[PDB]
């Protein structure tokens, strides 16, 4: 199927308390593979998956250089942002960045992304055509004018359609066994009396990958949303995810309800009944 | 800059089996800004060998982190997560339920 | 493959 590569970075100014903190992580699909922390003593792009360890010291030098340089650019960007908005140096501000590409199954380009948020809000983004920019506000108009004049979009598109998709293909091989794997949910159902009049029916999805999943409840083969709780899909800590869905059910009714479970790893959907 | 309080889940990597090796998890998501404090507790006392994943974020720019520690569950033992963050008036404590 | 960020100045 499709695959994605992403880099996520976060700069946080620390007013009165030294230089900004810079953390960047890289992901292929739902798996992390590298990290860099400005405060760490090693000062290098470190490996965060087994399949990236088979890379030469050229790789680790190039990537260290590039990430270390981006930290300085964003460090300066925070100073620029303050002045643009005339904001007190006393307050801490955050700058986040998303970068990456999507490929189809055949390995070809599908999509590219480059975008920035200032204090949790959209700041600037490369549009899908990868030729133009969306500024969020007057402050980002200034940035966007710079970037047009300098032709950042042309550089980014070339990287996005080439070096990124190539990089992605390459990664999907080196960790073929971690990355092209599909782990189906191990599913089950529990039951918790609340009153002698009501009960909680809880439907579980466990040790699955990738993270996308759908859990539904049904009363007599017909959908139900009333009195249902659906927690957020969560990391297990081993490269797999968990999720659960519950319904409050009046006593004696338990068997009118079914749980439905859809995941790429299931050859066929699952139906669970108490 | 709006600020988002974290959503918190405490739970184990595998279904609990008293006297067996497991990992205790606390997952904090949907929050902003990124500075957060997260402790795991055993019978009310902070647990020390606690590690965490690298800071990342979702589509809506909100942050998430996994905190995890290796542990052995028993019938008797109590566990909890304790989370503080700018948006929280006082630390929030979330008891571990082998079923949620 | 970390992006080339040289031109990303605000």
């Amino acid at each position: 199927g499709s695959h994605s590569m992403r880099y996520f970075s976060t700069s946080v100014s620390r007013p009165g308390r030294g230089e900004p903190r810079f953390i960047a992580v890289g992901y292929v699909d739902d798996t992390q593979f590298v990290r860099f922390d400005s405060d760490a003593a090693s000062q290098r792009m470190e490996p965060r998956a087994p399949w990236i360890e088979q890379e030469g010291p050229e790789y680790w030098d190039e990537e260290t250089g590039k990430v270390k340089a981006h930290s300085q650019t964003d460090r300066e960007n925070l100073r620029i942002a303050l002045r643009y908005y005339n904001q007190s140096e006393a307050g801490s501000h955050t700058l986040q960045m998303m970068f990456g590409c999507d490929v189809g199954s055949d390995g070809r380009f599908l999509r590219g992304y480059h975008q920035y948020a200032y204090d949790g809000k959209d700041y600037i983004a490369l549009k899908e055509d990868l030729r133009s920019w969306t500024a969020a506000d007057m402050a980002a108009q200034i940035t966007k004018r710079k970037w047009e004049a300098a032709h950042v979009a042309e550089q980014q598109r070339a990287y996005l359609e080439g070096t990124c998709v190539d990089g992605l293909r390459r990664y999907l091989e080196n960790g073929k066994e971690t990355l092209q794997r599909t782990d189906p949910p191990k599913t089950h159902m529990t039951h918790h009396p609340i009153s002698d009049h009501e009960a909680t029916l809880r439907c579980w999805a466990l040790g699955f990958y990738p993270a996308e999943i759908t859990l539904t409840w049904q009363r007599d083969g017909e959908d139900q949303t009333q009195d249902t709780e659906l927690v957020e899909t969560r990391p297990a800590g081993d490269g797999t995810f968990q999720k659960w869905a519950a319904v409050v059910v009046p006593s004696g009714e338990e068997q009118r309800y079914t749980c439905h479970v859809q995941h790429e790893g299931l050859p066929k959907p699952l139906t669970l009944r108490w | 800059m709006i600020q988002r309080t974290p959503k918190i889940q405490v739970y184990s990597r595998h279904p609990a089996e008293n006297g067996k090796s497991n990992f205790l998890n606390c997952y904090v998501s949907g929050f902003h800004p990124s500075d957060i404090e997260v402790d795991l507790l055993k019978n009310g006392e902070r647990i020390e060998k606690v590690e965490h994943s690298d800071l990342s974020f979702s589509k809506d720019w909100s942050f998430y982190l996994l905190y995890y520690t290796e542990f052995t569950p028993t019938e008797k033992d109590e566990y909890a997560c304790r989370v503080n963050h700018v948006t929280l008036s006082q630390p929030k404590i979330v008891k571990w339920d082998r079923d949620m | 493959r970390y992006p080339l960020t040289l031109g990303w100045c605000f």
